[PDB]
RNA sequence: AAUAGUGGUGCUAGCAUUUGCUGGUUAUCCACUUCUUAGAGGGACUAUCGGUUUCAAGCCGAUGGAAGUUUGAGGCAAUAACA
């Protein structure tokens, strides 16, 4: 009846916190993973009720917190952005990468890769927003806030490549912009967040716009009509959001719990709230990063005591 | 043998009062962040002073500042229900509807004269 | 930097120290290390209203 | 990076020899920076949990960490009778 999501494994890997896992669309058996510890971690999926696997692979190559990681659907390649000002283009078999980057003054902050795999987009810390290529040379910087930024996403192009891409941010200055890369513009400004935003993504269909900042501030939008919709109160504050693939499920990561909702109505299922032993009360372990499967069928959960958990999505009784 | 001197104190509660919302309870963070909105004239003051206001800011999640805090602009506004009972301890319903005064004082409202529903009790001593 | 005496009065082998002031400095620092200065910021919005817009 | 060094290609001697382990030196030539040196930066803040105290300044454990005795050692800092 509905999605109940009991405990499948446990992941002890990392000393750091994790940034950002990452699964691939075409392989279901691998889950990259990055951590503040300077390490990036490939896994593989021994799908086992007692724990999973082998950790299949480690990159030993920067000096700082990483902060997103990204790949390609079938798990080709892999990138990487640290906080000193470096990127790396990552195979998935070796460990060898291919060129670092020299493009910016600070950390940088998100970056992400287009389907037909020609340009990498990266927003860093030093307010300004900067697209790669493959062999990874400069095209065009581009400026217009004034704060720092987090997140910057592609959008989801289903509509049969008819020249649709553009570039949407989360930035630091109470605002959310919208970029377009074939004309190279600004495309619409969000606004309604009262605090620093935190975290935004986009419905898989690539139409529904969640952006949520520190007062916990769930504030949707469309891809068109570009409005607001639902402006839910996620009375906390949250660090990551969360799309379900196939279904319509978005879900929140909080500092307070893992919270979880239906798009049409409004279903609050569960609170994915782990255990934990030998606390003073002011003192529990909370998750920063999550991740879907490729079909929407288990969630990965990593926290800051470095343990990540898994679930699966089976019916309700 | 590590204590703060004063100018670790006072600057590290200058600056949690203009950028408090700004500020957070993880170190690595908010150590990118006193060089954008201060002048450190060194490095290591800069990771000292960055230091204890992270410990200052644990404070601030159990218990009231030095400073000042808008908490108290709107939270002690929240706390306008410390408790508020639904029915007042001053209620005379507590006390069956009458009023249970001594002797002497009944001549004090009949004094003024006044109607009220009063019972009297016997005084010792 | 060694000058000795004209005057009329005192003579033996005088000497001088120098370090100036550091505001106009050009050539290095310009603050003493225990100079901290935090800057002002700006007056806000007051609640921004959603009124989102679709360029 | 012939005013540091390894990694080969060689001329070249041993070679138990038989694949091999030690050599061979100007220039046999190419490719390298880990070790080396010096510029530019980074990194530690007592961090994170558990005790203890007017729950305050702090002090003790803990696991991580190159580093947790001001992180180790120095330089620099004027009141005064040695006529």
């Amino acid at each position: 009846s509905n999605e109940v999501l009991v405990l499948r494994g446990t992941l002890e890997g990392h000393n750091g916190w994790v940034t950002s896992l990452a699964t691939s669309a075409g392989q279901p058996n691998l889950l990259l993973s990055a951590s503040r510890d300077k390490t990036l971690i490939s896994w593989k999926l021994t799908g086992d009720d007692q724990k999973f696997g082998v950790p299949v692979r480690s990159f030993k190559g920067h000096s700082h917190i990483v902060q997103d990681c990204t790949l390609t659907a079938d798990g080709a390649y892999a990138l990487s952005a640290s906080w000193d000002k470096t990127l790396r283009l990552w195979d998935v078999a070796t460990g060898e990468t291919y060129q670092r980057f020299v493009g910016h003054k600070s950390d940088v902050m998100s970056v992400d890769i287009d389907k037909k795999a020609s340009m990498i987009i990266s927003g860093s810390r030093d307010k300004t927003i900067k697209v790669w290529t493959i062999k990874g040379q400069c095209l065009a910087t581009l400026l217009g806030h004034n704060d720092w930024v987090s997140q910057v996403r592609v959008v989801p192009n289903e509509k049969a490549d008819d020249d649709s891409v553009t570039i949407i941010s989360a930035g630091n200055d109470k605002m959310v912009k919208a970029w377009n890369l074939n004309q190279f513009q600004i495309e619409a400004d969000f606004i309604g967040h009262n605090s620093n935003i935190n975290t935004l993504t986009a419905s898989p269909d690539g139409t529904l716009i969640a952006s949520a900042g520190k007062d916990g501030e769930i504030m949707l939008w469309n891809l068109a009509a570009k409005k607001a919709m639902y402006t839910l109160s996620a009375q906390d504050e949250v660090f990551s959001l969360a799309f379900s693939p196939n279904r319509y499920w978005l879900a929140a990561a909080t500092a307070t719990g893992i919270k979880v909702f239906s798009l049409d109505p409004q279903y609050l299922v569960d609170d994915l709230r782990p255990e934990f032993a030998g606390y003073s009360k002011a003192a529990e372990p909370h998750a920063v990063s999550l991740a879907w499967s490729a079909d929407g069928q288990t969630l990965f959960a990593g926290y800051t005591d470095n343990v990540i958990r898994v679930w699966q999505v089976m019916t309700a009784n | 043998g590590r204590v703060r001197t004063k100018t670790v104190k006072r600057a590290s509660k200058a600056l949690i009062e203009r950028y408090y919302p700004k500020l957070t309870l993880d170190f690595q963070t908010n150590k990118r962040l006193c060089d954008e909105i201060a002048t450190i004239q060194s490095k290591r003051l800069r990771n000292k002073i960055a230091g204890y206001t992270t410990h200052l800011m644990k404070r601030i999640q159990k218990g009231p500042v030095r400073g000042i805090s808008f908490k108290l602009q709107e939270e002690e506004r929240e706390r306008k229900d410390q408790y508020v009972p639904e029915v007042s301890a001053l209620d005379l319903s507590r006390s069956n509807g009458v009023l249970n005064v001594d002797n002497q004082t009944s001549d004090l409202v009949k004094s003024l004269g006044l109607k009220l529903p009063l019972s009297v009790i016997n005084v010792s001593a | 930097a060694t000058r000795h005496v004209l005057m009329r009065q005192g003579v033996l082998g005088i000497k001088v120290k120098i370090m100036r002031d550091p505001a106009k400095s050009r050539t290095g620092p310009k603050a003493l290390p225990d100079a901290v200065t935090i800057i002002e910021p700006k007056e806000e919005e007051p609640i921004l209203a959603p009124s989102v817009k679709d360029y």
